[PDB]
């Protein structure tokens, strides 16, 4: 776990993600005989974080200009959807949020500010 | 009895089941014309007046059915029961069997129809049988009807009820006559039992419906009623 | 953490594997050998052959239908044709 | 309107290249059959043997039943 | 930033793959060859063989490439393998509903026999030539039941991280399946009636053929799986094929027990 | 060298976008051949007697059978069921690609050899003669001698197994690749419908596979499966065939239901009335459309109790469909309507034709009533006025509604509207007189007819001619749209509300749509949905 | 003996498509493609003979 | 169900009592004109005051245009304009029919 | 009882279907109560129990079927 | 690779003067196939 977390932190290129390999005469285990994106997924899930973002947003904290609801965005365009007040407030409409601009809800008035956890290029 | 030109109704016929079928059809048409014209008018009026140039504001905030969906469930279902019941008692009247009198056989192999009346087997030992054939176009009698005549025409007496036997020994055929409203499938191997009753004394027309190869359209069926003395003379003639 | 759960799962799997080995080498074998012995008895009882019967209502009018020639050989032979159990 | 008239005209133009019609499509035979099935009470209720019967019955009329050439 | 070099979705990306188009082409070849051989046209022997070898080559290469991609690139994420399992389950449900057709065919042909059959579903004169309930097929059924028990034992031992026990169980299962196939061939040779003999023989033969081909598919799956196990390409959690084969074999055994209940008890 | 790139982008490509276009093109090239076949068969029956032919009845049987089979299995199913689903379902579910790309690529290419072999079979000395529903004794080696109908059987088999293989990946894709926060209940109606059709088709078609194979084996292995002397009962064949045929038309028409329920709101700017009730009624229809199959065997001669059981339940199908039509009628009123839009025109014209066709279908669902119309032109009128008015209209509306998303071009509104009007008038005057022709008591599938029927056939022929001009205009408009370089914005069907400023709307309102597909650029990217869209949980 | 890691690292270094990543795969497809082309050429004549009623003798 | 007829009237008057953003004003004004509820005198007057506050002219004339469109007959519109004329003359509002 | 056995062996199919359903239900109820036992594994164990019971009742029925006096 | 589609997926290049004849000829032959089909069945007659 902690050693695996250190291994995850210590990496340079995707070519370096490898498995040590099992021992002949016995069935190996995924902790030593994994390769490719499956290895990345398992290390990410054991490290405690998420490989990709799969967190559905919350309908509370109605949007305000000073404090907009934050949305994880690996991309400058991060399409989302708004229900507004806690589930059942209004129909679900889709929105797109550009780079660091605010998208306000046309029924509730909720702004979703955007960030970017990655270099643009 | 026979097709006309530019026809709109079905035809004028004579059969106890045919009148009931026409009555049921009239009631069912009376039922459906209502709904058809209603839906047509609703579709026309909900659009002809609510175009964008006249209704720029849309009441987008009504998407709940309080008491309307229930009536949608009930009223057409009420109409469904109202139409189902008469058809049900008509069918439960038709499924019974009256007192048998005599039978005919309608075996037909391919592009011709054979009829048998073997009820009257007696010391003469001469059962009556023949084959009805498509009359050629050239040899049609002056004033005849093309595609609807046969040479050896079938003969059944009037006001006498016959428990017709339907059978085939080849690809499946059908035995249809719109005036009498009686039909069944000439399914090989198995015999189909159907009844019949003619009220008038007239020539009736019909043909098969289920395709049986290249000449599926070359076996017309003609059955005409006869009086008792004419029937007896016809029977003693052969 | 992972050690306790993996040990428990492996222990349960090993116990089930031992139980299933006992199942496959305790009851399945006797049933198989008993069935084999009974099958051999039935097979050896009826070694009288006499599988050539004719003239006792032959054919029955729905045997060996020939509407399209059989592809194998001349056209009157089947893939599993036998000279003792298949006749005409 | 133009599409409808083009379709009608084209169908009419490609119509004449068909096989000759059966010999029974003549006014004479149509009227002979009309007077024929009346005798055998074929549909006398409100059809081919009605009491008055000003209507046609078994005549299509128009081009379908032309005069004998 | 390691995630920057990576994508944002755990689903695999494939390209090229000329296998589907040429597989369609070779299937068309096989269909044309079979249609020609049905009517006994000349030069119809080598055509069918060549088409079948082409089909064998194409789907064998497809399977090899798919297994390779599932091995090196490691696209066998949890969602992907879950979806694969649901797809396999959907396929076996489709197989059940396919077999239901022949089941209803036998039921209709049996419950209401024609009037030339002597008012009995067992044909007159052939009824005494039917298959007795207690003979070699019963031995084959008990062999299949013991084979399933041994396969379950091997699977549980493999769960217990055991090579020898699971491998021996798989070897016993393969040998038992091979002897079952030999016994089925022997029963086929000693068939009292041909498929063309009445509807009883036709329905029996149609019912047995589908089970035979499904069991052949199971045997090829088992030998392939033991090939991967020997090649050292299977791990504890990278074992979707093992569970798929186990579920399929239990499904086919249930279908076989239903067939044994109906055809060899009700019809005899 | 772009040739390698050409064939890798088209043949050795497994992207969903690059395949649905080929689905549409294959559907089009099948539909043209089918329409010409229909035109020739309708021109044959313009007047009584042999006409343009030497009385060749077998040729007419080949023509009708080919038209039916190719237009029911090569025009509508492959170009509607999976053509607009594989392209669009990943967009609405929140996934970048289908579950199994390789099977998606494989399913498409099983169809071209099917078309070639079907054409070869029809080009034999005799050709198929059993019609769309071929029957064993007629198909028996006694009637046909040659490789004519065996290839048709094989084509049906392989097309069915391909369609089943083309529907296994879709269900997994829309059951496991759902967006984070997208409950299955909250799924859009179109994908709901398409999943229902997928499950119904996969559940039913195997039965056809087995039955068709066992029936075909009669010609080669001389099996007694259906021989009258061999103990076989053809009523079993009819039951097997109509356990499939009855739900096939529903699974073909449900995509039309979904596309209409999608076209109405966006061009009406009003949410769909009663989504949950509509989808639950459609689920009731889907479950209901299986236990009723013997309405096609009303005059065969089955027992009274079975006839009553399977005729009473025929009526209950109407209630959910009437509820759906009433819901759409309620949705239309109140909200704004842009009646001049071509998709709106097709959606509006769909409803009246579908409801009159449904009334005709409920006419002949009684054993007491079917005896006067079984295997006559009335059933032809019913099933044609339902099929070509619902499925064809839905396909045309879907094309005219999602074409910018497929390619990124604009069509000509004037020519499209003219084509719609011409086609509507032609198809209304084509199947109109056939109602009277079947009401008189005259059967179907007859190249010759008694003389007292000429007028209605003459009235039908002109409309049949008109439909060909409609097809020509559609071809011209498709070509013009393809080579007009008319640009299209991100969401062409989004307009400012009654209180949106011309400067506020342009800068603080763009990029909003009722569905996901309108959020992306009209020519969609190869790799969309890099991150999963997350809604309110 | 467990060479799967070594061969994995050896084969991940190439950018070829997965159906040509393993060396020696190309030699099993080119004659395969030639045989498929020959099969198509023969089947063309076979179908042409089938449609045109005749048999060689 | 949810809000009744008059409750939404009072709620929207309270909301329009304090609006400082053009976008929010337009949003609430759109959402008000969908309940078949013609605004009362206080509601329209407060909407006009809000439009004056957020410094947007065309919204004011759009109010009267939309009210004229929504109202069923000419008599109700004439009564509304008669009872609201002073306001429009106080805030310098020019009607559409007199604008051009 | 000399009469209960007659009905017990008269209708083998209905009673065998009933006992199969009883075994299926009982095995599902008993097996689906543990932690280290997924649903497919418990279903497989239940089906194995059903197969064994079916085999033993088949042998018993074919043994008792000889009493056809 | 991050290319931007030019909103052109026609499966084959299209332009005014030359390709029109090819498109129309393909349409005509695929329209007129049924003709040769109906002629084939009445060749030896
Ligand atoms: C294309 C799709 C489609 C659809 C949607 C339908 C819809 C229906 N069809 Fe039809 N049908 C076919 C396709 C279709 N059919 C085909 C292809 C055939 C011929 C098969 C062949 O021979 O190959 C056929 C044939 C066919 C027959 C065979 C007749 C014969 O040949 O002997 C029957 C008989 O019951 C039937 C019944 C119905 C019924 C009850 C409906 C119902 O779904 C209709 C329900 C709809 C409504 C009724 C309208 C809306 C309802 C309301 C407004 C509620 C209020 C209404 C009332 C109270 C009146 N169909
Ligand atoms: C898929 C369903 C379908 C469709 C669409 C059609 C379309 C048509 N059918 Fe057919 N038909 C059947 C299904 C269908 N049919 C079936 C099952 C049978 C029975 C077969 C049997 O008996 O064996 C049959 C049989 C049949 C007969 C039987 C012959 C006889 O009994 O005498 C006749 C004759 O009138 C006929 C006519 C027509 C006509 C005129 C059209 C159309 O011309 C009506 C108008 C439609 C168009 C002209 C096409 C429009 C197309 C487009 C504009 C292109 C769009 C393309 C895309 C964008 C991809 N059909
Ligand atoms: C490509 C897929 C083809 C196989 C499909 C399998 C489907 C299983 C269900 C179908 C039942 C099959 C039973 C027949 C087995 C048998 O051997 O039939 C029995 C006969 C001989 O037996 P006998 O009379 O000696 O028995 C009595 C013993 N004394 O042999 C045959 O006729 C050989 C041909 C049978 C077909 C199997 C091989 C197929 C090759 C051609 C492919 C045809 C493709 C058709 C179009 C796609
Ligand atoms: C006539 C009628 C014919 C009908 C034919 C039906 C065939 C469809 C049967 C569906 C089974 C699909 C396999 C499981 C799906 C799956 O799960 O695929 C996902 C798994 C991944 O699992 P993994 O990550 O653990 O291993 C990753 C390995 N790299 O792939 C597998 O490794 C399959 C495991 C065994 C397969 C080896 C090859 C066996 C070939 C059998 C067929 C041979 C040809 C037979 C004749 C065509
Ligand atoms: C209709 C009834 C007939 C029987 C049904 C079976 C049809 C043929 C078998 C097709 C596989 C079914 C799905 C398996 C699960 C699956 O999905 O396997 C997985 C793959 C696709 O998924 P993937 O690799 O992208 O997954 C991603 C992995 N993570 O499958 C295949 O590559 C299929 C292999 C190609 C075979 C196609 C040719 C079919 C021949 C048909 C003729 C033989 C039968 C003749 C019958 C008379
Ligand atoms: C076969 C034909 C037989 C017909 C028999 C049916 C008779 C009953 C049907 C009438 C019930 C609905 C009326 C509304 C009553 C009401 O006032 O409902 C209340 C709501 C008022 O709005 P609200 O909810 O926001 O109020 C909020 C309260 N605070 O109305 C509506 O929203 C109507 C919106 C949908 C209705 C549109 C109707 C479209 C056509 C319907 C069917 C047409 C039939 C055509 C054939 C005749
Ligand atoms: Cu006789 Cu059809
Ligand atoms: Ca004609
Ligand atoms: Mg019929
Ligand atoms: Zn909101």
């Amino acid at each position: 776990v902690k050693a695996a977390a250190q291994e995850l932190a210590n990496a340079k290129e995707p070519s370096d993600l490898i498995g040590p390999g099992g021992r002949d005469g016995e069935v190996p285990t995924d902790l030593e005989q994994a390769t490719g994106l499956e290895r990345y997924e398992l290390l990410s899930e054991l490290s405690g974080r998420d490989a990709f973002d799969m967190k559905p947003l919350d309908a509370s904290r109605k949007g305000t200009l000073t404090d907009p609801i934050m949305v994880t965005s690996l991309d400058p365009y991060r399409h989302i959807g708004c229900t507004g007040s806690p589930s059942g407030s209004h129909n679900l409409i889709w929105m797109t949020v550009y780079k660091d601009k605010l998208r306000r809800c046309p029924e509730c008035g909720s702004v979703y500010k955007l960030k970017f956890m990655g270099d643009p290029n | 009895d026979a097709p006309s030109s530019w026809a709109l109704y079905f035809q004028d016929g004579a059969s106890p089941s045919y009148l009931g079928v026409t009555h049921l059809n009239d009631y069912l048409m009376f039922y459906l014309t209502f709904i058809f014209i209603g839906v047509i008018y609703a579709i026309c009026k909900a659009v002809i007046e609510y175009n964008y140039n006249s209704h720029p504001i849309a009441a987008k905030y009504t998407t709940h059915g309080s008491i309307v969906e229930f009536i949608w469930t009930l009223i057409p279902a009420l109409i469904l029961i109202l139409v189902a019941l008469p058809s049900f008692k008509l069918l439960y009247l038709l499924d019974e069997v009256q007192k048998p009198s005599m039978t005919v056989k309608a075996i037909g192999r391919q592009w011709f129809w054979t009829y048998e009346l073997n009820d009257f087997v007696t010391n003469e030992n001469e059962p009556v049988s023949f084959d009805s054939y498509m009359v050629p176009e050239e040899d049609l009698e002056e004033g005849s009807l093309r595609q609807l005549e046969v040479d050896n025409r079938l003969v059944l007496p009037i006001d006498t009820r016959i428990r017709l036997i339907l059978t085939s020994g080849d690809v499946i055929h059908s035995w249809a006559v719109p005036s009498l409203g009686i039909k069944c499938d000439c399914i090989p191997g198995r015999l189909n039992q159907v009844s019949l009753s003619i009220d008038r004394e007239g020539l009736f027309y019909g043909q098969c419906s289920e395709l049986c190869g290249v000449l599926h359209s070359s076996m017309p069926i003609v059955v005409q009623g006869v009086s008792l003395e004419d029937f007896l003379a016809w029977l003693e003639e052969n | 953490n992972w050690l306790e759960e993996v040990q428990a799962e492996e222990e349960h799997a090993k116990r089930s594997s031992e139980f299933w080995k006992k199942v496959t080498y305790y009851i399945g074998g006797p049933a198989l050998i008993l069935a084999s012995a009974n099958a051999y008895y039935i097979y050896c009882k009826h070694q009288e052959h006499a599988k050539h019967v004719e003239d006792t209502d032959p054919g029955y009018s729905f045997e060996n239908l020939r509407f399209k020639k059989y592809p194998w050989g001349d056209g009157s032979k089947t893939l599993f044709w036998n000279d003792k159990v298949n006749h005409l | 309107v133009a599409g409808l008239t083009i379709g009608v005209v084209l169908f009419g133009l490609i119509r004449t290249q068909a096989a000759p019609s059966p010999r029974t499509m003549t006014r004479e035979w149509q009227e002979k059959s009309n007077e024929y099935m009346k005798e055998n009470k074929i549909n006398p209720i409100s059809g081919e043997a009605s009491e008055g019967f000003k209507g046609r019955g078994q005549i299509s009329g128009g081009i379908f039943s032309p005069s004998e050439k | 930033n390691l995630s920057t070099k990576f994508q944002g979705h755990p689903y695999h990306i494939v390209s090229a793959s000329p296998w589907p188009f040429f597989l369609s082409v070779v299937l068309f070849f096989n269909c044309l060859a079979a249609t020609l051989y049905l009517h006994g046209y000349k030069h119809s022997s080598v055509f069918f063989g060549i088409s079948f070898l082409g089909l064998l080559a194409t789907m064998y290469l497809w399977f090899r490439d798919m297994s390779t991609e599932a091995n090196i690139h490691g696209a066998h994420t949890k969602a992907v393998t879950k979806g694969l399992k649901i797809g396999f389950m959907l396929f076996l449900i489709s197989e059940t509903f396919l077999f239901a057709s022949i089941f209803w065919a036998f039921f209709h042909s049996s419950l209401s026999p024609t009037f030339e059959l002597g008012a009995v579903w067992p044909p007159v004169g052939i009824a005494d030539k039917t298959i007795d309930p207690l003979e070699v097929p019963l031995l084959n059924t008990v062999i299949l039941l013991t084979s399933g028990a041994s396969l379950t034992y091997a699977h549980y031992s493999l769960i217990a991280r055991n090579r020898e026990n699971a491998l021996k169980g798989l070897y016993m299962t393969i040998a038992l399946s091979f002897l079952f196939l030999g016994g089925q061939a022997y029963e086929y040779w000693n068939a009292p009636f041909t498929i063309s003999d009445s509807v009883y023989g036709a329905s029996f033969y149609f019912a047995t053929g589908l089970h035979g081909i499904h069991i052949i598919v199971g045997t090829i799956l088992l030998l392939a799986a033991t090939y991967n196990i020997y090649t050292y390409h299977l791990t504890n959690t990278h074992h979707n094929g093992f569970e798929c084969g186990i579920y399929y074999w239990h499904f086919c055994d249930v279908v076989w027990l239903f067939l044994y209940l109906t055809i060899y008890i009700w019809g005899s | 060298n772009s040739w390698w790139t050409y064939v890798n982008r088209w043949i050795f490509s497994t992207n969903a976008k690059d395949i649905a276009i080929l689905y549409l093109l294959f559907g089009l090239v099948s539909g043209i051949i089918g329409s010409v076949f229909s035109f020739i068969i309708r021109m044959e029956l313009s007047a009584p007697g042999s006409q343009f032919l030497s009385g060749n009845g077998q040729l007419y049987n080949v023509a009708i059978s080919a038209h039916g089979i190719l237009m029911i299995f090569f025009f509508i199913i492959p170009a509607l069921f999976g053509a607009f689903g594989n392209y669009l379902v990943p967009l609405m579910i929140g996934a970048p690609d289908v579950a199994y790309p390789r099977v998606n690529n494989f399913t498409f290419w099983l169809l071209p050899p099917a078309l070639m072999l079907l054409l070869i079979s029809a080009l034999t000395e005799e050709g198929p003669g059993g019609g769309w529903t071929v029957y064993p004794p007629l198909s028996s080696i006694t009637s046909h001698s040659g490789p004519a109908i065996d290839l048709a059987i094989l084509s049906l088999q392989l097309t069915g197994i391909s369609s089943t293989l083309g529907s296994v990946n879709l269900i997994a894709t829309m059951i496991n690749m759902r967006a984070p926060g997208l409950s299955l209940y909250q799924m859009p109606l179109f994908a709901w419908a398409i999943m229902i059709t997928s499950i119904l088709l996969l559940l039913t078609l195997p039965v056809l596979a087995g039955g068709l194979f066992m029936l075909f084996s009669d010609r080669n292995l001389n099996t007694s499966f259906y021989a009258p002397e061999g103990g076989g009962d053809p009523v079993l064949y009819q039951h097997l065939f109509w356990f499939f045929g009855h739900p096939e038309v529903y699974i073909l028409i449900m995509p039309a239901f979904g596309v209409v329920s999608h076209i109405i709101p966006s061009l009406a700017h009003k949410p769909i009335f009663g989504k949950e009730g509509m989808l639950w009624a459609m689920l009731s229809i889907a479950l209901l459309g299986l236990m009723v199959w013997s309405h096609h065997l009303f005059t065969v001669g089955l027992d009274v109790d079975t006839r009553a059981y399977f005729s009473a339940a025929t009526m209950v199908i109407a209630i959910p469909t009437g509820i759906k039509i009433f819901s759409w009628l309620a949705t239309l009123t109140g909200g704004a309507i842009q009646w001049s839009r071509v998709p709106m025109l097709y959606a509006i014209g769909f409803l009246i034709l579908f409801t009159i066709g449904g009334l005709t279908g409920v006419i002949l669902s009684n054993s007491v009533l079917d005896i006067a119309f079984h295997d006559t032109y009335f059933v032809v009128a019913h099933f044609h006025y339902v099929l070509s008015m619902g499925a064809l209209f839905g396909l045309c509306g879907a094309y005219y509604y999602w074409s910018p998303k497929m390619f990124g071009l604009m069509y000509n509104e004037t020519l499209a509207s003219i084509q719609f009007w011409i086609l509507f008038i032609g198809v209304n005057i084509v199947f109109g007189p056939q109602h009277f022709l079947g009401l008189n008591g005259m059967p179907r599938r007859i190249p010759d007819y008694p003389e007292a029927f000429v007028g209605w056939n003459f009235v039908s022929s002109i409309g049949s001619v008109i439909s060909i001009l409609s097809l020509f205009l559609f071809m011209y408009v498709m070509y013009d749209q393809f080579t007009s370089n008319r640009v299209v914005k991100t969401n062409p069907y989004l307009i400012p509300s009654y209180f949106d400023d011309n400067v506020i709307f342009v800068n603080e309102k763009l990029g909003v749509a009722q569905s996901i597909e309108w959020l992306l650029h009209s020519p969609v990217h190869e790799h969309a949905f890099n991150t999963l869209p997350t809604k309110s949980i | 003996k467990n060479t799967i890691v070594q061969q994995q690292r050896f084969l991940q270094s190439i950018h070829k498509p997965t159906y040509l990543q393993r060396p020696g795969s190309f030699a099993l497809v080119y004659p395969y493609y030639a045989v498929m082309a020959g099969l198509g050429l023969y089947s063309l004549y076979a179908s042409g003979r089938v449609i045109f009623g005749k048999k060689d003798a | 169900h949810g809000v009744s007829l008059e409750e939404i009237n009072t709620k929207y008057n309270d909301f329009f009592s304090n609006v400082q953003d053009q976008f929010e004003l337009q949003r609430g004004l759109n959402n008000c004109f969908a309940y078949d509820i013609v605004p009362s005198s206080d509601v329209i007057e407060q909407a006009l005051r809000a439009a004056r506050r957020v410094n947007d002219f065309p919204t004011a004339v759009r109010i009267f245009e939309g009210i004229k469109v929504k109202l069923p007959t000419k008599e109700q519109y004439q009564a509304y304009v008669k009872e609201l004329k002073p306001v429009c003359n106080e805030l310098g509002i020019v009607l559409k029919e007199d604008l051009f | 009882n000399q009469r209960a056995l007659y009905y017990f062996n008269e209708h083998k199919w209905p009673i065998i279907l009933g006992t199969w359903a009883s075994t299926m239900g009982l095995s599902l109820y008993a097996a689906s109560r543990n932690r280290y036992d997924t649903a497919p594994q418990k279903l497989i164990q239940a089906r194995m129990y059903a197969q064994g019971v079916t085999v033993v009742v088949l042998l018993g029925s074919v043994y008792l079927s000889t009493l056809a006096n | 690779s991050a290319p931007k589609p030019g909103s052109t997926i026609p499966f084959y290049i299209n332009k005014k003067p030359l390709p029109t004849l090819l498109y129309f000829g393909t349409f005509g032959v695929i329209f007129s196939i049924p003709f040769i089909v109906v002629k084939y069945h009445n060749r030896n007659l």
